[PDB]
């Protein structure tokens, strides 16, 4: 309601708890479908053709829903209800469950949520549509999505959360273009799903077809240091949205066959007639659904937490996932064995659980795998980061006057940005003179061509280290 | 529900008795103590019971009432006392101890123990060493006998 | 960042009219160690194991001011054994003046104030001081 | 206290039609048991089929824990809407259900187990809500509920 | 004081006549009383009526900022003054209807033969009546508390009054629904018993309540002060040449005045810079107009914060 | 205002002829503690409750003067365990030579009297100091 009265107020809401942080360096940009999207006075979907495409900035959840609505009814929801019985037809027990047949492709609301839940900062949400009870996803309005965010330049991370309902050519199609302006802007990384089989329960050994199908996909060989790819899907804790008459009733008895009711649960509630205890027992079995959702935007979240906490030239892996019940698929060394290392190069990182410790991200190995320059993620994303703050450091010298004294101020001001890295522990080395070096010169880096048509040439070399993978141990006896 | 417990120093004694009630020197005193009771029993055992003994109610006992003030040169109830102790003529007393605090619904005095102590006649009476190289205070104590005591519910 | 804080800067919250303090200390949590060995230890030293809690008073320091009797005022509320008791609240701000570590006190009465020394030639002003008892303290950073 | 007789007597089998009932509205008994007299049998609410407000103690407490933590907060309206005040009322909150806790009314082994509380921008609050006066805190706490029903199994030890 | 024994009309008039010297000389503001229905005892929801019959009072739209209403009328403490042989007696026995004796006080008074145990109780039930008033002149006196402890910056409410024993009408948060905000912007303060508080003021707006810039009672109050203090330092400057110099001195000194306030907590801002601006100059604030024929103009600006009315709390229950 | 007081300007009335002093200290009011824990309390710290007060004595300076003998001759009026008894008042002035705040001392009577040091060569003159044991202290600000 409205308060009028300077007084306090108490209301019963149930809701999650809330969270936020303050991040500096992963600004992540999501593409999708949304509900609302209606910003001061224009609704983007107030026709359904010309929709107005442009990014907004959000740094919570309460902001989110602010402008975006929340999420759509499933539809797809059945609940079984088992009865033990006496010889004579007299019950002795009785027993709930829910399981959902087909959920909706549309779930940027949950993704959103898992991703506060696991550490992120502000970011940029894109829609391309309103959400419909079809289901339909089109190539079309999500890559006029991703042509749109080339235009925002803090965007560092760019998540699809809906893709892997996308056909394989139209998926490749979608992912080179991504790829393509990564390569072209220098400045962005991308964060992929594998495609799983959607059958229920998923057979044994799926993820090696799976893997296999992804090998097959047409993508630029020269891009692929541009990204990585994680496996498999995780099942969390949170609810699902849904219209309580359309959730359909099963019964069966003595373990029998089942056999489907006339009512739904608006035919056992009891503002409507109906029986409030098989009632309360429905309700309690619905609860207990586990959600699933594709892995990336909780590697997103944890990029964030680990560039807090460690530092962005540390490796984003041996980290455990918040919020998380477990992985759908369970993996083993001779399976890892030909997903981390493969002669295409394509490396596919996987999410595993550990006793005693929970679910951990292990592989933090890029799509170009093989080369001897760029196989890992931390050195990619640092040099992403050094490079971007050097352009916008050097930026306040265009349109000076092309001389001598420009240059050197110039080279001083990229010599004391490396040696603040340096001293930060992410170059290697004892001293700075070991660490990196900068030059610019006339007929050293520039020939007077470039210097007269209005061109700066600066070279700059420097140092990094690479992460252990493998520990080995020896045991033997000792004589006494 | 309580959360804090009781304190022991703030406390009051009353004669109910010839007329010492109405005496404001006969209710200050520095120390009270002996107010406890024991059960005394005996022993017996039964033959073919190895695993216990039965324990079975005998009688009651009580512990005598202890008082200390500094000396008061002229009181009352020392003339009793010495009435009873020098011509063998006693005449026993009922007694209150109490416990008090502060109430407030500002403030007042109230009490918050009461024990009635009935028939009480005297015992004992000392007073303290006379001693020439300390700093002390001449300090008389009284002891006495009682049938019993009982909580004021 | 690489830089650490100041302690120039703060705030205490004690149900007084006047927030500004000269002096803040006291803020410590301990716990004891109890020690134990059996006869046939490989080992000659003993073992630890934790024990209870023990937390330790606080004091603090202001300035004179003509009209301001409150410590007095909140010492002389006891009673025989009851008295009224407050919750304390100490925090650190930075330079948007908004807080960034707290304290946070439970159940604080007084146990002693002390007023100021009086001399002639001083050429310093009249400081009184307070030092508060308080069952438990929990620290927020964040 | 100062009974004599319940006018009618109850029996288990028609109470099982008055505990629980499809519609939710049970009604409690007031039943005279053999050597101890008459007492009231059956702690539920007329919502008997609701997962959170079944019992009568949990609604009580509930309302309890609501007004003190009203009376508390109220000495802080009409105070300036910054961080201060925010720190300050939610201090004042968790010192309350700390020392509910410690008295044995919430479930868990510590503090941290039982309750949380949380106030702050763009946390519980949004930026236009703070022109015009309005202070936003979220309060979890963790209860526990009754147990009804006690079943004896009996069987013939062998000699 | 005595206002509300004057008819609606003449109520009115000597109202507007108030507020429209205080908009004249720009440093005053006025306490008003809200008029109940005299009757005994008071009926049920009278305070509806009262104040839909004080919304209908004719009082000048744009001085509304310069005043403000409190309700009800307050039970206090102190004692009647009376004349012995005025005081009626009545007699009533077993619940019967009263008959009126044909003695007064004087009769009993034992110094004139009469009956001196009766005109002791008589005495004793006299001393015991409480005496009723309306709140303007506790609310003056909680203003000027207030401005001891706190700052004037402060909203004046949430305050408890002294020496009194009782509101004469009870007031709930249905009924101040429609006091605290109206369509008119007329808004009534009340004044309510709070359970282990006693007797609060609640409520801190003017009779302008929907005015972006002056709701508040705080806000004008300081601007007032900050006016009035500046016009006094000012003044000294009077009969000055019009020339540079004397812009410099004064400004001067309305950016020291504005840094010992800014100093003291009053205006918002981590520095100065952020907390207000002032400025004087020839074709920045004056036209040479207005320099030749003696004038100057000075052009200040001063940012304050306003105060919270609503808390508000959401309850849930936490996974185990 | 927001500007402090200073500590060198004042007086004492204690029944004599001067009222000027050197030095005042032992101005402090204390309370004792008391604790307590029940054995299944969820907390392992004690709790703590008010219990009995006590005050310290009072310590003043002055410089010797010639015919002036007091502090011996209040020392000296002892008798067995009879005295004179005083009362005490301290109190701090403004800048119009008024009083601010005032400590008020029941039933004073002195219990040390300690005169001075003599050496040759010292520039510094002569003083004698007392310390005063007295039940109860109260302060007064405003």
């Amino acid at each position: 309601s409205t308060y009028k009265t300077p007084g306090v107020y108490i209301e019963e809401i149930s809701k999650f708890p809330p969270s936020i942080a303050q991040v500096e360096t992963a600004i992540p940009a999501f593409i999708g479908y949304t509900q609302i999207a209606k910003v001061g006075v224009e609704n983007f979907h107030t026709d359904a053709d010309n929709l107005i495409l442009r990014p907004v900035r959000i740094t919570s959840l309460l902001e989110y829903e602010q402008f975006f609505g929340k999420a759509i009814n499933e539809t797809t929801i059945q609940v079984v209800i088992q009865d033990t019985t006496d010889s004579r037809g007299n019950l002795t027990e009785r027993k709930a469950s829910a399981r959902i047949t087909s959920p909706s492709p549309h779930n940027l609301y949950y993704s959103m949520q898992a991703y506060f839940a696991n550490g992120g900062g502000p970011c940029y949400i894109v829609s391309v549509g309103p959400m419909s009870n079809t289901g339909t996803i089109q190539l079309e309005a999500l890559q006029n999505g991703l042509a749109e965010v080339a235009k925002e330049d803090e965007v560092t991370l760019l998540v699809f959360p809906e893709s892997q309902s996308l056909s394989d050519e139209n998926y490749a199609a979608l992912m080179s273009a991504a790829l393509e302006q990564c390569a072209n802007l220098q400045d962005r990384f991308t964060v992929m799903d594998l495609k799983l089989p959607a059958t229920r329960p998923i057979p044994a050994n799926a993820i090696v077809g799976a893997s296999n199908a992804f090998r097959d996909l047409s993508l630029p060989q020269d891009n692929l240091k541009y990204g990585a790819c994680y496996a498999p899907d995780i099942e969390t804790i949170f609810n699902y949205f849904y219209q309580e008459d359309a959730v359909t009733i099963f019964r069966s008895v003595n373990g029998g066959a089942e056999e489907q009711d006339t009512l739904t649960m608006a035919g056992y509630n009891p503002a409507n007639g109906g029986d409030g205890i098989q009632y309360a027992l429905i309700e309690s079995a619905i609860d207990q659904l586990p959600l699933i959702l594709p892995p990336s935007p909780l590697v997103v979240g944890q990029y964030a937490r680990t560039d807090n906490t460690r530092g962005v030239w540390k490796a984003p892996a041996n980290v455990a996932l918040s919020s998380v019940i477990k992985p759908v698929l369970k993996i083993t060394n001779e399976q890892q064995n030909n997903l981390n290392v493969h002669p295409t190069g394509k490396s596919i990182n996987a999410i595993r659980a550990f006793t005693g410790k929970g679910t951990l991200i292990w592989g933090a190995r890029t799509l170009a795998g093989n080369d001897n320059e760029w196989r890992y993620v931390s050195v990619r994303r640092f040099f992403n980061m050094a490079e971007e703050s050097i352009k916008k450091g050097s930026e306040p010298f265009v349109f000076e006057p092309n001389d001598a004294n420009t240059w050197t101020k110039v080279k001083a001001m990229i010599e004391n940005f490396l040696t603040l890295q340096w001293r930060a522990g992410a170059l290697a080395g004892a001293k700075p003179e070991q660490a990196f070096y900068v030059k610019i010169g006339l007929n050293e880096t520039m020939t007077a061509l470039d210097i007269l048509e209005g061109r700066m040439i600066v070279e700059i070399g420097m140092a990094v280290v690479r992460p252990a993978e493998f520990i080995i141990l020896k045991f033997s006896h000792k004589m006494q | 529900i309580r959360t804090y417990p009781p304190v022991s120093f703030f406390f009051e004694v009353v004669f109910q008795g010839e007329n010492l009630d109405k005496d404001v020197v006969e209710t200050r005193f520095q120390s009270v103590t002996g107010l406890s009771v024991d059960m005394q029993t005996e022993t017996l055992k039964e033959g073919g019971e190895n695993r216990f003994e039965h324990i079975l109610p005998v009688r009651t006992k009580y512990d005598p009432l202890v008082l200390k003030r500094g000396l008061v040169n002229d009181s009352q109830m020392v003339k009793w006392c010495m009435d009873a102790i020098l011509n063998f003529d006693i005449r026993p007393m009922n007694l209150l101890v109490r416990l008090l605090h502060i109430e407030r619904s500002s403030s007042t005095i109230a009490p918050l123990m009461t024990w009635k102590v009935i028939n009480a006649w005297p015992k004992k009476w000392s007073v303290s060493e006379f001693n020439a190289e300390q700093n002390s205070i001449a300090v008389e104590s009284l002891e006495l006998n009682y049938s019993y005591f009982e909580t004021l519910k | 960042a690489e830089y650490p804080l100041p302690k120039f800067h703060f705030q205490v919250d004690w149900g007084g009219s006047r927030l500004g303090f000269t002096e803040v200390s006291g803020l410590d949590v301990e716990t004891e160690v109890i020690e134990y060995r059996e006869g046939n230890l490989p080992q000659y030293h003993k073992l630890k194991m934790p024990g209870m809690q023990k937390f330790s008073n606080i004091t603090m320091k202001r300035g004179t001011f003509q009209g301001d009797n409150d410590f007095y005022k909140w010492w002389n509320t006891v009673a025989l054994n009851t008295i009224e008791r407050r919750d304390l609240t100490i925090s650190l701000l930075n330079e948007k003046h908004e807080p960034v570590v707290v304290w946070k006190v439970n159940r604080a009465w007084p146990t002693k104030v002390q007023s100021t020394d009086l001399k002639g030639d001083g050429n310093e002003v009249a400081i009184e001081s307070i030092e508060v008892a308080h069952e438990g303290l929990t620290i927020q950073n964040g």
